DNA sequence: GCATTGTTTAGATCCCGGATC
DNA sequence: CGATCCGGGATCTAAACAATG
């Protein structure tokens, strides 16, 4: 039916081939240069995002490169009872921790670092001259630093974070993925270390913006890449779920509206992850290979869209990770979007969402 | 039913007018001189078959769409 | 159902970027 | 390092399919 679709969605492998390796070029060197005893020394590279989760849709213009600081003996003092954003304070006096020159009392500087971290990429990227590189003004709000390549290719840089300690009491009962993947697979992968990036946006007065958000996208790309209740889900034609092609055209039906709506209007500023994690609570109550058959490709869509449907009708769809935080909250969204967002899905969904063609 | 190509459509004649002056009842031994005597005819004796074959996709292919 | 020739596709191989230790 | 091996876009090889007693 619909499996014509993804024929207008996959990466030219010519296309994907030359844009990671200008991506590349630039991030190899640009880590090469950074690490130098500014305490970032032992910065690792992360790769996340809708590429290395091979979710990617239309044409490979966009990446998502984190980096990561291993700053050890990190105590986290929750802010307010948000129960996702963070104060990182330090455990012990005697170490003399490496971003002690970013602490302003007990607090990390979130601002300090960050703008020095991007005043060490700034004065780099003009050094090299073998490609040509813009580095798009900090947008408001905005913890990454954008790039941007000769002709698109942008590249989003997260500076994070990692904390080997132990997850968070807010992660406590999230990750309900028992019955799927598998309880012992939870230990496994709690283990891993948890991840913080500066806060997004304004909240509040705009002031104290010492706060850090928890990011766990690469357990995100792990459970994507072994998405299976048996081991071996698609790595044979026999039984190939279409978990990823559920989500992939999820993500082309909102990334599709979003263009459509390109009035400066409304059903604008929300992303893909509400997209993920509602196929996430999808794939939760959906724990077996036999619901998501390849044959029924219609049928395990409609699935995700009736849960994404209930997500918006209910009004509350928790982060995966953290289950007070509600990405569909009051304060989040007004209801009238998502009364925006059910009008048109309901729509398209019984003629056919004619907004792929 | 795919159409048919001009080896068919040159095959259906022959292979009657034939097995009516031989007298091989086993078809095995017909097709095998049909082969023979297809891969021995000129481009041009065997231009209009495929012109036929053509115009035999023509209106199944735009008529039907199943492949 | 045998044996031919041409067309069409799907079942399979190849090939490369990413990744983990 | 790099050695290896997997996932998926690209491309190939193969068998099945047509008329016929
Ligand atoms: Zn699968």
């Amino acid at each position: 039916k619909l499996r014509a679709v993804l024929e207008k969605l996959k990466l030219s492998r010519d296309d994907i081939s030359t844009a990671a390796g200008m991506v590349k070029g630039v991030v190899d060197h640009l880590l090469l240069r950074l690490k130098c005893d500014s305490a970032f020394r032992g910065v690792g590279l992360l790769n996340t995002g809708s590429y290395y989760e091979h979710v990617k849709i239309s044409a490979p213009n966009e990446f998502d490169v984190m980096f990561k600081l291993e700053v050890p003996r990190i105590q986290l003092e929750e802010y307010s009872n948000t129960r996702a954003y963070y104060f990182v304070k330090f455990k012990r006096n005697p170490k003399e921790n490496p971003l002690s020159q970013f602490l302003e009392g007990e607090i990390l500087s979130a601002s300090k670092m960050l703008s020095k971290f991007r005043k060490i990429i700034k004065e780099e990227i003009n050094d090299i001259k073998d490609t040509d590189v813009i580095m798009k003004r900090k947008r408001g709000g905005s913890p990454a630093v954008t790039l941007l390549i000769s002709e698109k290719i942008s590249v989003d840089i997260t500076l994070a974070l990692e904390s080997k300690s132990s997850w968070p009491a807010s992660t406590q009962e999230g990750l309900r993925i028992q019955n799927w993947l598998s309880a012992k697979v939870r230990k496994q992968l709690r283990l891993k270390p948890f991840y913080l990036v500066p806060k997004h946006a304004k909240e509040g007065n705009g002031f104290q913006e010492e706060t850090w958000r928890l990011s766990f996208s690469h357990i995100e790309k792990e459970i994507l890449n072994n998405h299976g209740k048996s081991k071996t889900c698609c790595e044979n034609k026999e039984e190939k779920c279409c978990r990823k092609d559920c989500l992939k055209l999820m993500k082309y039906l909102l990334e599709q509206l979003k263009e459509r709506f390109k009035d400066k209007k409304h059903l604008d500023k929300f992303s893909s992850y509400h997209v993920k994690t509602a196929f996430f609570h999808v794939c939760t109550q959906n724990p077996q290979d036999s619901q998501w058959d390849r044959k029924d490709l219609g049928l395990c869509f409609d699935n995700c869209v009736t849960y994404f449907l209930q997500c918006l009708r209910t009004e509350k769809l928790e982060n995966y990770f953290i289950p007070e935080f509600n990405l569909f909250s009051s304060n989040l969204i007004d209801k009238r979007s998502k009364e925006f967002l059910t009008k048109q899905i309901e729509y398209e969904r019984n003629n056919e969402f004619p907004v792929f063609d | 039913k795919r159409p048919m190509n001009a080896f068919i459509v040159w095959s259906r004649d022959q292979r009657r007018k034939m097995a009516l002056e031989n007298p091989r009842m086993r078809n095995s031994e017909i097709s095998k001189q049909l082969g023979y005597q297809w891969k021995m005819l000129t481009e041009a004796e065997k231009w209009p078959f495929f012109q036929e074959a053509q115009k035999l996709q023509a209106m199944h292919r735009e008529k039907y769409p199943n492949y």
